[PDB]
């Protein structure tokens, strides 16, 4: 019975590839850095973070509610501003993926509650199950 | 951004 | 439009999506540099060039020929030279592409020479007849 955690993953990813990808000329924030082009980023960035990373996740089932999905979505801002500064346009472009997110999941905030609340309750009677 | 411009 | 134009055309896309996106790390190469991360690229760089420019390019038939398509196929790559230097690790990749690139059209060598000719015998052929009507 993870009907609930499937219907979840599902809005969680079409949020990523449809809203959050989407945002103009991002592509940076769709693949991990790799050391080769940025030889000096890891100095700086303890755990990276990025789009397609996410959606990895998201398909292995990581995220059970909003707040570690946006755990995730956070640290892509937050190692911007470590790494390129408040300011930077890079920065602003990883402001725009973050406020496009959290827009997206206050539209679907009643039913993305709903859907968090089942799978709670479907992983108890498993438990409960199990346990006895 | 890191190796990009360095030419 | 012009069925040798469109198979043309169909070839030098699975070039494109089939072996030149694929080279490894070839993204940055995969769309046009944002000039609000880059905002010295598009001073110095005259001739901006990456593979949606190209895909879009070939779905608009720009290139009647293989030579034409090289010639932004190898920008690309001239580009990066001078922008990042010729020793760096995006030319490296660049360089890749651009590999992978003049192979595979050489694995295509007989239908590209042929469909290239009947393209431009047909242009000529469109304005001799206009003459004569
Ligand atoms: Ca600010």
């Amino acid at each position: 019975d993870d009907d609930d955690q499937v219907a979840f993953s599902f809005i969680l990813d079409n949020i990523v590839t449809q809203k959050m990808m989407a945002v103009p000329d991002s592509w940076p924030f769709h693949h991990p850095v790799n050391k080769k082009f940025v030889p000096d980023y890891y100095k700086v960035i303890v755990n990276p973070m990025d789009l397609e990373t996410i959606r990895k996740n998201i398909s292995k089932h990581k995220y059970q509610s909003r707040e570690s999905f946006l755990d995730d979505v956070n640290l892509i801002l937050a190692n911007s501003v470590k790494y390129n500064g408040p300011e930077s346009q890079y920065t602003k472009t990883a402001q725009e993926i973050v406020n496009v997110c959290y827009q997206t999941l206050t539209e679907y905030d009643e039913h993305l509650t709903q859907l968090e609340k089942d799978i709670c309750t479907a992983k108890e009677a498993a438990l409960e199950e199990a346990e006895l | 951004k890191g190796g990009k411009g360095l030419g």
